[PDB]
């Protein structure tokens, strides 16, 4: 049930 | 006297520009966003009745005393409680920001941007449409929620490829601890197999421009703060076979000057952040006006400019 | 073609627009904002490419055939599947609307209404000044998170009362999944002495004006389709005072549509309290005083202006 | 930790 942009998360 | 839209933990901008405020013979009251209405007391009236009036502890402002308001930042209702219902706590943050934008909406005087402005400047795809009408060039840009638009989109410039990032800002805060961002990423080949998440979300794509040069240009009126950093990994002037770097002032072609000043007329914007890049060959291309970037770290680092003293001239003098 | 942004779920107005611009030897796109992204496709380019194409199945829409926009009904992406993560639900939401929302300020044409104007007459709080500076009359108004000067603003309202009311529309579903709402309601001497909740969350409190009947004011462009009930509608005729007020109104804050709520006294005194831009009125054509109001936001939409 | 609309809520 995930979107694409989970793809490109990044830690800050 | 200058209402400052802001927050409790917001930066060093907020005490530069009151003190340069001060300075110049006016006041100037704080208005934290995140502190209504657990801590801060806000009465609106409408018709003939008292005055509206924003209280904080011992200070007190009158709003018939305003006479200019420097939107800045907008965390309405912030520290709610974490133990409220969630229901309630949603509910009650929508109810906050509708109140205190109806309060500025309401509000005469100068305004350093208007909502409806800054709200209508807020549309990025806007942004570069208006831009490009009016001559700057632009990446390729497609938001989309289509795999087969978005692979057609990254097969056209695959030679100098395509990044994606989102039109809003917000974190996820997963397992037990961190919160996550995206970031402006490239797309891979990898993440082209993987389209089919873009039916719950879509997402915006640029043409990856190779760049020498990121100028960030900040607008107050129609002064200019234009600084420049080299960001090339492999900068071809400097390199030799046998063998840092910072943000330093920037004289923008006065072509691309009276561009960026009839983009920020048209939006009705007095304040501006702009993104823009330079190619090797010169190019310049636009990318990106936030109506309420930040520009401490212009300021407080080099070029040390001092925008804080240009924004609370134009706040006390108005025009 | 007239873009119509609307959702899946909305009510027998599309329809008879619709069919009103059809008739009229115009074409008509319908844009379900619910159904995007998980059914309706769009692609919106920026630069020297194309300007964008909406596909929903057999139909499409090319972006640069659009004359006309009814900025009608926003529920950008709520089709989405429930079983998904809250988090990237919320999150999700948040993109699908920012999207649209500047597809929509990005085109061209005549827009009904466009974005900017209704975001500038959404502040009720400046609804009321602007209709007081125009000469109509307002209720008294305090909205506020502060005990102490709610208490005074209802001593001095005690003869007549105060009610209470939310600014934002929402809805709390209870255990039972019911839906719960905050209408406008009276406030009591009891609420009064359990004031202290205001620091979690302001309300907006006004005088309680007793009224004879209820005004319900749909505009489309010039034209003035006044409804009044006792508080089963009617028609009503307003002064031509009140008339002249409310297109200044209008005008002010650039809209072409707009559905104004009125009250008149006994003593014939006419009360301005609201004004929605996007607010319904297809109750006042399906049933009395059945105005032909469908047919007006459709010829203002085809014949631009 | 209520809020103050809570005690209006009706039925829809």
């Amino acid at each position: 049930a995930l979107p694409f942009f989970a793809r490109f998360l990044s830690v800050s | 006297t200058v209402l400052i839209v802001t927050f409790s933990r917001d930066n060093e901008s907020i005490p530069l520009v009151i003190k340069a405020i001060e300075a110049m013979g006016k006041k100037a009251f704080r208005f934290d966003t995140d502190r209504f209405p657990t801590e801060v007391k806000v009465d609106l009236y409408s018709g003939g009745q008292k005055g509206g009036i924003i209280t904080d502890g011992d200070q007190k402002l009158e709003l018939k005393e305003v006479s200019a308001v420097w939107y800045r930042r907008m965390r309405y209702g912030l520290k709610l409680p974490d133990g409220m219902d969630s229901q309630f706590r949603e509910a009650s943050l929508k109810e906050c920001r509708l109140s205190i934008r109806g309060m500025i909406a309401s509000l005469s005087g100068f305004h350093l941007d208007p909502i409806a402005k800054v709200d209508h400047a807020n549309h990025k795809q806007l942004q570069l449409q208006v831009a490009r009408q009016l001559g700057l060039l632009i990446p390729g840009t497609l938001t989309s929620n289509n795999p087969e638009a978005v692979k057609q989109f990254a097969q056209e410039f695959e030679a100098t490829g395509i990044v994606t990032k989102m039109l809003s800002q917000f974190a996820i805060y997963g397992d037990k601890q961190e919160e996550m961002v995206v970031f402006t990423s490239p797309v891979t080949k990898e993440d082209l197999d993987n389209l089919e998440g873009l039916q719950f979300c879509p997402m915006t794509f640029q043409e990856n421009i190779p760049k020498a040069l990121e100028l960030r240009i900040t607008i107050v009126g129609e002064q200019i703060f234009t600084a420049a950093i080299n960001s090339q990994q492999l900068d071809g002037a400097i390199y030799d076979w046998r063998k840092h770097q910072q943000w330093q002032p920037y004289d923008l072609p006065k072509t691309i000057e009276k561009q960026l000043l009839e983009l920020m007329k048209y939006f009705g914007l007095n304040y501006g952040a702009i993104d823009m890049i330079v190619t090797p060959d010169e190019r310049y291309i636009f990318l990106e006006i936030n109506p309420v970037g930040e520009f401490f770290w212009l300021e407080l680092y080099p070029p040390y400019f001092p925008i804080s003293q240009a924004i609370a001239e134009i706040l006390v003098n108005s025009a």
